[PDB]
């Protein structure tokens, strides 16, 4: 019954390397 | 450290074959190709996508790296796609592999789809949502939804964050940069990837909103 929602996230600071 | 444009496959037939694997996977998921962020009705307006709303701030894409991004986008538009192949794998579903050499710091693709409020997507079954903007006010937070419109980015695999050896599979990285005051999500090779090597990045690179216990 209870509805849950997977989400990817990425950093917004620190560059690539 | 500078972003590098990709080197598309020299053989025109090879680029056709590549573009076809993406077209087949999109058609399989009943999706339309879109190499940009789309702002739809009953979802988020383009005005909602403002980088100054990121809690803690967002790094800014430099003039040098913006020209690199435009160069890759112009290439995609003209027909020079990145040297990637969409391949169905029974243990992972659709996956993305390098169909040519990709050096470290090479721009792979932008994470595209429909931008919507996280608040409108709290119980959305889409297995491919990606955080766009993380605001202090949770009603201002945005999510990229490649359920109806999207590109290659949504087919790229993630690493299992629970295994001792799964971090070793990561060869690319998902970052968020400010471009003309807006949030943008990009994929970059973190090491030299060979032809046939499967692309993997950390799906939980900022938050931990994606269950990966079962990943291969
Ligand atoms: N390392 C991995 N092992 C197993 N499944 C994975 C995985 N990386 C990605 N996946 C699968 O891919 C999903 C994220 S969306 C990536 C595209 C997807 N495989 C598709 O066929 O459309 C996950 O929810 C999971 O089902």
């Amino acid at each position: 019954q209870l509805a849950k929602a997977a989400r990817k996230s990425a950093p917004a600071t620190g560059g690539v390397k | 450290r500078r972003l590098l444009p990709f080197v598309s496959s020299e053989d025109p037939a090879q680029r056709l074959k590549q573009m076809g694997t993406l077209a087949s996977a999109l058609t399989e998921l009943q999706m339309e190709f879109s190499d940009d962020l789309t702002y739809s009705s009953g979802m988020a307006p383009r005005s909602a996508n403002q980088a100054r709303f990121e809690e803690g701030g967002m790094q800014v894409l430099t003039k040098e790296d913006i020209e690199t991004l435009e160069q890759c986008r112009a290439m995609c538009k003209r027909g020079d796609c990145p040297p990637l192949l969409v391949v169905f794998d029974s243990r992972e579903g659709f996956t993305v592999e390098a169909d040519g050499q990709i050096k470290d710091m090479t721009f792979i693709a932008e994470y595209t789809g429909d931008v919507d409020y996280i608040r409108n997507r709290e119980h959305d079954d889409c297995d491919s949502m990606m955080t766009l903007l993380l605001a202090k006010d949770p009603s201002s937070s945005l999510v990229i939804c490649p359920d109806k419109r999207g590109n290659i980015a949504r087919f790229i695999s993630g690493i299992n964050n629970h295994t001792l050896d799964a971090k070793k599979k990561q060869n690319c990285k998902c970052v968020r940069y400010s471009v003309n005051g807006e949030c943008r999500v990009f994929l970059v090779a973190t090491r030299d990837i060979a032809k046939g090597e499967r692309l993997y990045y950390d799906y939980n690179g900022y938050e931990h909103e994606y269950p990966t216990q079962h990943f291969v």
